[PDB]
């Protein structure tokens, strides 16, 4: 199924769409020491259309292929806009334009900014774009802003902004959308320059279920989980839980169960052929006793058993006896 | 010098035999268990301290007033 | 070569990287977003982290029909199921099932059903560092359309979230029992108030505390049309009551429709935040509403500030009314009385504009004057040192004496012309009402955006960094005027000269440092203390001796009262006793 | 070529050649007019020399703050001629 | 390019510095012009949003 | 979760093995 | 400004340090018999004393 | 305008009472309904205000298992990252500077024999507190003034094998010592046959016999230069301040025994900045509260607020060996009388082949190898077990 | 230094033969007086 | 690259104005008379045609072959 | 008779419950029912089929037989029943 | 068969009987694989040490991947190596006891009275039973002489990290690894008691290496990347 809209030739046609691990150059190599695939597989999350493909010869004469795929990210909750004065944010939603407090002349917002977010920052000239802006949409003129000598002044701009049509201090009476009602206070309006970042929500979400883990210490990585870690150890231990510790740092990572022998300790094995526990010193007299820890602790002990350490695991009835 | 009287110095004291057993029955504990100060440190010299006995030391603190502590005298 | 002996070494070795924290499975990382809808003890969540993660939910003969619906929903469908295990062991996978109906019709009894997460269901929830207790709390699923995670507003201070970008991590608990405890004990609402000091954690942002104030106001009237509206956001229904105002139109008192929320037994006396100035007349008596007068659960008197709802402001209103009344008050309170302060501040209109910063024409003369004489003084202090006629300080040199002549001189200037831009300016701007509320303000910024920067000091000296005896080529050799040595006395609305900026930039160039190392040696320190005082614990005689046997103190803290049920740093707050009896009457 | 495309310098230094940043126009200018600080709390403070010379708000935040600058719009980095004709010069005058 | 973006409609900025034109940062330019309005209309741009 | 300890023991009655027997397949 | 290596445009950043063949004096460590320090870098061709 | 009557049914109640609350909340409920007045109160009243102080004071209290070191630990470890070093200057006094914030809580929790710059409030005694001139002139005594800061200048001529001081008129007079007590102190060093002309006055000469090589002319003009003239050693310089009706000496240097044997100082009033010197004075109880009130201090100074029973709850368990012992590896993280905790606590081997060696078994009575292994830890539901009889359900 | 760690042994021995009331109190401080003077007057 | 169908703000089509906005700007007519009898009082739109950039004649060089 | 405060966090906390004894006792309980226990209280009319809110259901009413045995660090064992008949 | 939990660990040098008896092979081959990528019997990579490829089943016990804890081999070194991370502790073994007898160089009825101490607060005082031994270690250290034989010690210095030197007449003399473990075996039981050891569960002479333990494949497992060839664990 992944080589589906692959061509005769080995590579994908353009403009096609690529969803998931298709694949788009097929590769077959021979053995270093019969073929094997190292064929070309789409990142997992990306989703696109294929746009460009290249084929050219390099100098030492093999075959070079690139694939170019494009991708539509339309904005959304989440994706960081910056204006031009530092003032980073997520999209907290999207409003239709019914929704938005539309003006006397019924021009509604593209972006609304909330005012606390200024005073604190002490960036007025945001507000000084804002009106520059204005100015420069209403009047047609241009508008230099170069520090220390800036064309026209403030108080020129506001007054021409008045002269055009509206309020010399930017502001403008304002209806609210849902309700239809008009605002008891004026609200500011501007055409302030903003700035999409790189940083969509698109590609920063990493979310594991069960998976595959690594094949020395049998802990989940690559989709990967998140590592828990000493500080949210400690504020699980904070919240005095228990069963939740176990939950979070046993259960769902490198749970495992070991046989130990009774009387020297070491860690032994079931035999599948025979129901018999076998102890690695011991051999078959002793009896051994399973014991539910993790793979981690386990991989500690045999690494400090491959030193001359010989650390001897004391079990315990798992009762509380009394 | 005397420096007992100190305003950083609470109140220090020797508690008698019977007084340290009654804590350690109630407390459930061995006597070693407890917080233990030096025999030579000087408030504890002051008061002349013995290894193996219990000083009872009252500070002063906003939330009770007057809160007991008690210590382990231990050598050196 | 790595060996045997560095493998469990070092960073990203077994001793960290695996055994002290290891990674997880259903766990997910996603950006936040704001949602003021949601409750402080719920998480909005994107369809597909529902979808994907799964809850175990084993078969039993109370749920198995409602089970039978998440298996008829294929693993597509939310809810639905992902998977199903027999009480053989052996998993089933939902996507692969010819006729999902016919399994459904199959189940009983002793099965489990991993199925989507649905609204109710308990996740782990924090953002790193994750350096207090409270920095991972267990929240309530609500499923959202969108790609993010959703927090409440309210939820900010406890896990210091800010929407820049900054992701944060959702965790999954599939144990029975570890749900449990997580709803038994780390529900969101259940730790309003911090370990750290007897004040709620949770509490009005800044934008809440605006609305409140502006809600609060002596002069605000509602119609029954702009009450209602009010209203609909809050989940209240009931009788309004005739309005406050009855003739000539009927107009109802925001204070009145705050005061339906309020207990009916709720005696407050405090003063708001607005009294923390010359205004303040420090009773009850001033026709300021600066001074909360509730009796009998009625907002007779007073605002709503950062001192009445805020966060991390002990012997509040908040504070005492959930202290008073149980989280789950305090949980319906917050949710329901902040919307409608989030309500009434949207049809209100709250703007910021250039007018409120900008002073008249005479402030700015009066403060070129004050700018001047200061000027002088430090001139005539610099002539007296040059001349040798100036009186050193006891106990300093010269060059001391005059340097702290010279700041302190400057510091006055800056607070003087702070003092007159205050003055000329308009009694209730958008700027000064942020700033008087505690919502997201303060006297320096207003001073620094109206009057003057001031004397901008790197590593609390002034600029000395440049050549020799200058720090700039633009002044004279061996200049210490105050211009020359970074004072600004441009403000940001008026405009920073070359020179001006550029000492601006210099004083505020250490911060971007300053927090990076603070990050690693808070962290540092942290653990240190973490790993000395992890096995103490509290025990059923009082004290507080450790899991070896050792006693550390034979009662804890002296009265055995733990600080997050404490009023502030006081077991119990006498006088608040004395007001919850006698306060109607007081 | 391998110098230049590691990056691993011979002197010792690393990171001396690195992937033009094009995520926009600024970007890549700003990444071609950087200056990298190979070293201090003293030598991130901003020194009143840099006038005219580097930029005093375009730095990183974090470990990197005053380390990595920009060039100043109007500053020019010298060439550099030989000494013997500046002593030749010198000793004449 | 291994990693590339492209903003569809990109506009100048209708405020401009002397520089902005040396250095052809309007002929390429990195985002759009977007009516603003400085006020607190819902509460989804709280904290920075 | 199963610790077997065994206290004043007593010897198996082999006359009366037939009649615990019985008992057993009447239980 | 920039080389094409490999098909990759790789640009030198510039590096600053400390002028070479000039000699910087400063104060030596507290409480230590060293009382002032002078070190001076001489840039050969090819090494670095 | 409380009645007779009233007062004595509230002292019949408070009476009543009196054993179920501490003494200082009883003291402070019995001074608050005293101090009400303007409203009437009856007996209604006064029960329900009990009724609601016990209860409060009931529901107020800790819970048994509850893991408060952990609670504690972050308690004091959250402000870190809220703390900043924005004040380097003590009080009023600019020329100061003092580390106040961040690193003096790492120093004070690390246990430093020697903090970053040290710093002593000196209070007078009754006689010397009222006047500022003598508060001047006791703290011009002790300031450490080598010969080095006193002499203008120092010449060295070989042919005559001289060493000529030149002292400074005001700056002699600054320091208060006369140029005779300084050749006293010189003569009193003795290291040689020395012959001493006056030559100027405010400065004099100095010949050697036996001077041998220059080398040893250089090294003498090096010992003379770095000779004490007065103060006592380790205080780099005395400030008078003033804190109301009283002026004490802020200084730059920590010597408590010198201090305390100065004439014109009260023993019992001293606050020395370091936390060591005290404890090997004052015993370990003072060390213990000078460790508290230093680190209450310091969250002050940054104007944030955490609850003084964490900080108590520190300072108990940094002393409870006897003596100020680190947080740190070096100390009570040092011995938590488990082998996997220490050796995860900082990655190292050593440990672990040490307890090898020594034959060492871990109890696995702590929280840190319980997780590690998988078992679940003995705080809060750990604490707590269950017993439950199915038949009568 | 050993007299100080056989004081402390001998203390401890002392205190855990009253914990199991082998002896009365009194003659329990007569012990710890008596090993006090004995091993105080050697240091 | 080439100028909007429809003005962001309000769905007003400014894409048939670029064409007559433009050659008048180019051909020595102030902006502000160019387009207030153009048909554009509202600024939203007004910033739409003043800001725009007409990438699109370059980019045809440089096209993909596809 | 360690302490007047000792004296009374112990007369305090005999007739109540501690939240982490509430945790472990609707955790064991949820557990319980997980497995196939027989609830104790009316299954129907409940709005919530979610296990572990029946067991706090049951916790708040009390039918569920369970002891919680403290055991003092003096070796004292106090016995609290949460029938409350 | 019963499901327990963990009480403690009991940490102990691994004597060389004990790996001897544990180890499931010996490995005596230096190759690691063939000529044609077969894995070699009594190699490095001896497939009974353990299986890190799913579906494989194991010689030893059987199991597949999961299931199998992994089984530990031996190397028998042909001359006796000192164990660089008990260095230190070799060394506090070396200059307290002498050559001749390994008595610890204190006279009899003080050896007496610091067993009786120690023995009575090992475990009480730990902090005091450790100053007791380094008291004791002291004052081995400072005697040079044997009061059980009266031969002349010689001083034995450690050039780090591994390299002892005795005084032998007036010139330094290497120790061989050999002659340290003879010193070492001849030490008694109760004077390693003494010296704060555990003599059951760790001896001296074991801190000599004569046999090294093979780790299993599972902790050191060959990661073969799908585009570079088989890579080996750097142990
Ligand atoms: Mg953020
Ligand atoms: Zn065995
Ligand atoms: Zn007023
Ligand atoms: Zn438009
Ligand atoms: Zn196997
Ligand atoms: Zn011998």
């Amino acid at each position: 199924d992944y080589y589906r809209l692959l061509e005769d030739n080995g590579v994908v046609s353009p403009e096609v769409e690529v969803k998931g691990g298709d694949v788009l150059i097929g590769k077959v190599s021979p053995p270093r020491f019969a073929k094997r695939d190292t064929s070309i597989v789409t990142r997992h999350g990306e989703n696109g259309i294929v746009d460009l493909v290249l084929i050219t010869e390099t100098l030492e004469g093999n075959k070079l292929v690139k694939v170019r795929v494009r991708d539509l990210r339309i904005p959304e909750i989440g994706d960081k806009f910056a204006t031009r004065h530092g003032q980073k944010g997520v999209v907290g939603i999207l409003i239709d334009q019914v929704d938005m407090p539309y003006t006397a002349k019924g021009i509604v917002p593209d972006i609304i900014l909330n005012p606390h977010a200024l005073p604190s920052r002490m960036t007025i000239g945001q507000i000084m774009e804002a009106i520059g802006g204005k100015y420069a949409a209403l009047s047609g003129k241009p508008v230099d802003a170069t520090p220390f000598l800036e064309t026209p002044k403030l108080q020129e701009m506001q007054k021409e902004i008045l002269k055009l049509g509206h309020l010399p201090d930017s502001t403008e009476v304002v209806y609210d959308g849902r309700t239809g009602q008009k605002l008891k206070s004026r609200i500011l309006f501007g055409i302030v320059y903003y700035q999409k970042l790189h940083h969509m929500v698109a590609d920063k979400m990493h979310a594991r279920a069960r998976g595959p883990v690594q094949i020395l210490t049998r802990q989940p990585t690559e989709e990967g989980g998140l590592r828990f870690g000493e500080m949210e150890r400690d504020c699980l231990i904070g919240f005095g839980t228990a069963m939740l510790i176990k939950d979070r740092l046993l259960d769902n990572s490198d749970k495992a169960v070991v046989y130990i022998c009774d009387q020297c300790g070491y860690v032994g094995w079931y035999d599948r052929s025979k129901n018999r526990y076998v102890c690695p010193v011991h051999g078959d007299k002793s009896v051994l006793h399973p014991v539910t820890v993790s793979y981690a602790f386990k991989l500690l002990i045999q690494e400090l058993m491959s030193m001359v350490i010989s650390p001897r695991l004391i079990l315990g009835e798992k009762v509380n006896l009394g | 010098i005397d420096i007992s009287n100190h305003e950083l110095v609470p109140k220090h004291e020797i508690l008698q035999l019977e007084e340290a057993y009654k804590l350690v029955k109630e407390l459930g504990i061995k006597p070693e268990q407890l917080p233990w100060i030096r025999a030579s440190d000087p408030v504890a010299k002051s008061i002349g301290a013995k290894p193996g006995d219990i000083i009872k030391i009252t500070r002063k603190s906003p939330f009770t007033g007057e809160s007991v502590t008690y210590r382990y005298v231990i050598t050196g | 070569l790595r060996t045997l002996a560095q493998r469990l070494k070092g960073k990203e070795g077994r001793f960290r990287g695996n055994l002290s924290g290891k990674r997880v499975d259903f766990s997910a990382r996603t950006v936040i977003s704001p949602d003021p809808n949601l409750s402080i003890d719920e998480v909005g969540i994107p369809y597909t982290i529902a979808r994907m993660l799964t809850v175990p939910e084993r078969v039993t003969n109370i749920n198995i029909e409602r089970i039978r619906q998440y298996i008829i929903n294929g693993p597509d469908k939310w809810p639905g199921a992902n998977y199903v295990i027999k009480p053989d062991g052996r998993r089933i996978d939902l996507r692969y099932v010819k006729d999902r109906k016919e399994l459904a019709s199959s189940i009983t009894a002793g099965y489990v059903v991993e199925r989507h997460l649905v609204d109710g269901d308990v996740v782990l929830f924090n953002r790193q560092p994750s350096l207090h207790r409270i920095s991972m709390m267990a929240h309530k699923v609500r499923v959202l359309p969108g790609r993010t995670f959703r927090l409440n507003l309210l939820d900010c201070p406890p896990y210091n979230a800010d929407f820049d970008g900054d992701e944060m991590n959702l965790h999954v608990p599939q144990s029975e029992e570890a749900i449990a405890e997580a709803r038994e004990l780390m529900l969101v609402h259940k730790n309003i108030i911090t370990p750290r000091y007897g004040g709620p954690i949770i509490g009005g942002g800044q934008d809440y505390i605006s609305g409140a104030y502006l809600l609060s106001v002596k002069t605000t009237l509602l119609t029954v049309e702009e009450v209602a509206t009010i209203l609909g956001v809050t989940d209240f229904v009931g009788e309004l009551g005739e309005p406050a105002i009855l003739a000539p139109k009927p107009y109802y008192t925001g204070k009145q429709v705050i005061s339906l929320f309020l207990p009916k037994d709720f005696n407050f006396h405090g003063p708001a935040n607005i009294s923390k100035g010359p205004r303040a007349c420090k009773d009850e008596i001033c026709p300021h509403d600066s001074f909360i007068v509730i009796k009998n659960g009625l907002l007779l008197e007073g605002v709503f500030d950062k001192k009445a709802i805020g966060n991390q402001q002990p012997e509040s209103m908040l504070h005492w009314s959930i202290r008073e009344y149980g989280t789950e008050y305090g949980k319906w309170l917050m949710d329901n009385v902040f919307k409608m302060f989030i309500r009434f501040l949207e049809m209100r209109g709250f703007t910021m504009t250039l007018e409120d910063i900008t002073i008249p024409d005479e402030a700015q003369n009066e403060i070129t004057t004050k700018i001047k004489e200061g000027y002088s003084q430090v001139d005539e202090y610099i002539r007296k040192f040059n001349e040798g006629q100036l009186e050193p300080i006891p106990g300093r040199t010269i060059e001391e004496s005059l340097e702290s002549y010279i700041l302190d001189t400057l510091d006055k200037l800056r607070k003087v012309a702070g003092e007159i831009a205050t003055k000329y300016l308009d009694p209730f701007n958008n700027v000064y009402i942020m700033a008087i509320t505690g919502a997201r303000g303060s006297e320096l910024n207003i001073t620094q955006m109206t009057a003057l920067l001031g004397q901008q000091s790197v590593r609390g000296e002034r600029i000395r960094r440049g050549y020799r005896e200058r720090t700039l080529s633009l002044f004279k050799y061996g200049d210490i005027a105050p211009e020359a040595r970074g004072f600004v006395k441009n403000s940001f609305m008026r405009g920073l000269s070359p020179y001006e900026m550029f000492f601006h930039a210099a004083g505020g160039r250490e911060g971007l440092v300053d927090t990076a190392v603070k990050t690693s040696q808070s962290g540092y320190m942290q653990r240190r203390l973490i790993n000395a005082l992890s096995d103490l614990r509290i025990e059923y005689d009082g004290t507080v001796r450790s899991l070896y046997g050792d006693i550390v103190q034979v009662v804890y803290g002296d009265d055995a009262v733990h600080p997050m049920y404490s009023a502030h740093s006081k077991s119990v707050n006498v006088n608040r006793v004395i007001e919850r009896v006698i306060g109607w009457k007081r | 070529r391998h110098a230049l495309a590691t990056g691993n310098w011979v002197g010792g230094r690393t990171g001396v050649s690195q992937l033009l940043d094009r995520t926009n126009w600024l970007s890549m200018l700003s990444h071609l007019r950087r200056v990298v600080s190979s070293l201090n709390f003293e030598a991130r403070d901003l020194h009143g020399t840099q006038w005219g010379r580097m930029c005093p708000f375009e730095t990183p935040e974090g470990p990197n703050s005053g380390l990595v600058k920009n060039l100043a719009l109007l500053a020019q980095v010298s060439v550099g001629i030989n000494e013997s004709v500046v002593e030749r010069v010198a000793y004449e005058l | 390019d291994t990693r590339a973006h492209l903003l569809h409609y990109p506009q100048m900025p209708l405020v401009q510095t002397r520089m902005l034109g040396v250095i052809g940062y309007n002929d390429r330019p990195a985002g759009a012009n977007a009516i603003l309005a400085i006020m607190s209309y819902t509460g989804y741009n709280m904290e920075d949003s | 979760s199963y610790s077997l300890k065994t206290i004043e023991e007593h010897f198996v009655p082999y006359s009366i093995a037939k009649k615990y027997i019985k008992e057993l397949i009447d239980t | 400004g920039y080389f094409i290596v490999n098909g990759s445009e790789k640009v030198i950043i510039a590096q600053e340090d400390l002028a070479t063949n000039r000699v910087l004096v400063d104060y030596g460590k507290s409480g230590s018999n060293i009382t002032h320090v002078a070190k001076v870098t001489s840039s050969a061709a090819g090494y670095r004393v | 305008m409380i009645d007779e009557k009233l007062k004595g049914y509230i002292d019949k109640r408070l009476n009543e009472i009196k054993d179920k609350i501490p003494d200082k909340l009883h003291e402070d409920l019995r001074a608050a309904i005293m101090d009400i007045n303007g409203v009437e109160l009856t007996e209604e009243d006064i029960d329900r205000i009990i009724d609601l102080t016990i209860r409060e004071y009931q529901q107020s209290l800790i819970e048994p298992g509850e893991a408060i070191g952990v609670v504690t630990a972050q308690s004091v470890g959250e402000p870190g990252t809220q703390m900043t070093l924005r004040t380097f200057h003590f009080a009023g006094i600019r020329e100061l500077n003092v580390t106040l914030g961040l690193p003096r809580l790492i120093e004070i929790v690390d246990a430093r024999k020697v903090p970053s710059t040290p710093m002593m409030t000196i209070y007078l005694t009754d006689e010397y507190k009222t006047d500022k001139d003598k508060a001047l002139d006791i703290a011009r005594r002790i300031e450490y003034t080598r010969v080095e800061n006193v002499v203008s200048s120092v010449s060295v001529d070989i042919s005559n094998m001289s060493i000529t001081l030149q002292f400074d008129q005001e700056m002699l007079k600054d320091k208060g010592v006369s140029i005779e007590e300084i050749k006293k102190i010189i003569t009193k060093l003795k290291l040689g046959e020395i012959r001493i002309e006056d030559n100027d006055e405010y400065s004099f000469t100095i010949y050697f016999e036996k001077i041998d090589s220059i080398m040893a002319l250089f090294k003498m003009r090096e010992k003379i230069l770095n000779t004490k003239i007065k103060g006592v050693k380790g205080i780099k310089r005395a400030i008078v301040q003033k804190k109301g009706d009283e002026y004490v000496i802020i200084t730059d240097g920590s010597n408590l025994e010198g201090i305390m044997n100065v004439t014109g100082v009260d023993i019992n009033k001293i606050q020395t900045n370091n936390i060591h010197e005290v404890e090997e004075v004052l015993g370990i109880e003072a060390a213990r509260e000078l460790i508290s009130r230093e680190i209450k201090k310091v969250l002050e100074e940054q104007g944030l607020d955490v609850d003084m029973r964490h900080i108590v709850l520190v300072s108990d368990i940094m002393t409870r060996t006897g003596d100020i012992r680190q947080i740190g590896r070096h100390g009570v993280t040092g011995e938590k009388s488990s082998v996997l905790a220490r050796a995860a606590f900082e990655v190292t081997v050593k440990h672990l082949l040490d307890a090898a060696a020594r034959g060492e078994r871990e109890e696995f009575k702590g929280v840190i190898e319980n997780i590690i292994i998988g078992q679940p830890i003995r705080l809060g539901t750990g604490i707590v077990e269950l017993t439950m009889k199915p038949n009568m359900r | 230094t050993i007299s100080d760690i056989e004081m402390l042994l001998k203390d401890t021995e002392i205190w855990d033969k009253l914990l199991r009331n082998e002896l009365s109190i009194e003659e329990a401080k007569k012990m710890f007086d008596d090993v006090a003077r004995s091993y105080s007057k050697a240091d | 690259m080439i100028i909007p169908i429809r003005c962001f703000t309000c769905g007003a089509v400014v894409a048939d104005k670029w064409e007559p906005f433009s050659n008048r700007v180019m051909g020595g007519e102030d902006p502000e008379k160019v387009l207030t009898e153009l048909g554009v009082n509202r600024y939203c739109c007004r910033r739409m045609l003043l800001s725009h950039v007409n990438i699109i004649r370059e980019i045809i060089h440089y096209t993909r072959p596809i | 008779t360690i302490d007047k405060i000792n004296e009374i966090f112990k007369e305090n906390w005999k007739n109540k419950l501690t939240k982490y004894e509430i945790a472990r006792i609707i955790s064991a309980r949820a557990l319980q029912l997980s497995m196939g226990a027989l609830p104790l209280i009316d299954t129907s009319n409940l709005k919530s089929d979610d296990v572990i809110s029946i067991a706090e259901e049951e916790l708040k009413r009390g039918v569920l037989p369970i002891t919680i045995r403290r055991i003092y660090p003096n070796g004292q064992v106090e016995l609290i029943s949460v029938r409350k008949i | 068969m019963s499901e327990k939990i963990i009480r403690g660990v009991k940490f102990g040098v691994l004597s060389p009987n004990e790996i001897r008896q544990m180890s499931v092979t010996a490995i005596i081959t230096s190759e690691v694989y063939d000529e044609d990528g077969t894995p070699i019997e009594g190699g490095v990579m001896d497939p009974k040490l353990g299986v890190i490829e799913p579906g494989q089943k194991c010689p030893v016990c059987g199991n597949t991947l999961a299931g199998c804890p992994g089984h530990f081999g031996h190397i028998e070194l042909i001359k006796p190596v000192i164990h660089i991370g008990y260095v230190k502790h070799i060394y506090d073994f070396l200059r307290s006891t002498c050559w001749r007898c390994g008595r610890i160089k204190i006279k009899e009825q003080d050896l007496e009275r610091y067993k009786r101490i120690y023995n009575a607060i090992k475990l009480r005082w730990p902090s005091a039973a450790r100053r007791l031994v380094e008291y004791i270690k002291k004052i081995s250290i400072k005697n040079l002489e044997c009061p059980h034989c009266g031969e002349k010690q010689f001083k034995i210095k450690l050039e780090k990290p591994y390299n002892f030197n005795e005084e032998r007449n007036g010139s330094i003399v290497k120790l061989s690894p050999s002659e340290i473990r003879d010193r070492l075996e001849r030490i008694p039981d109760s004077d390693v008691e003494l010296l704060g050891y555990d003599p059951k569960s760790s001896r001296p002479e074991w801190m000599i290496l004569t046999v090294l333990p093979v780790p299993p494949i599972t902790i050191r497992p060959s990661i073969t990347i799908e585009s570079g060839i088989r890579a080996e664990d750097d142990l």
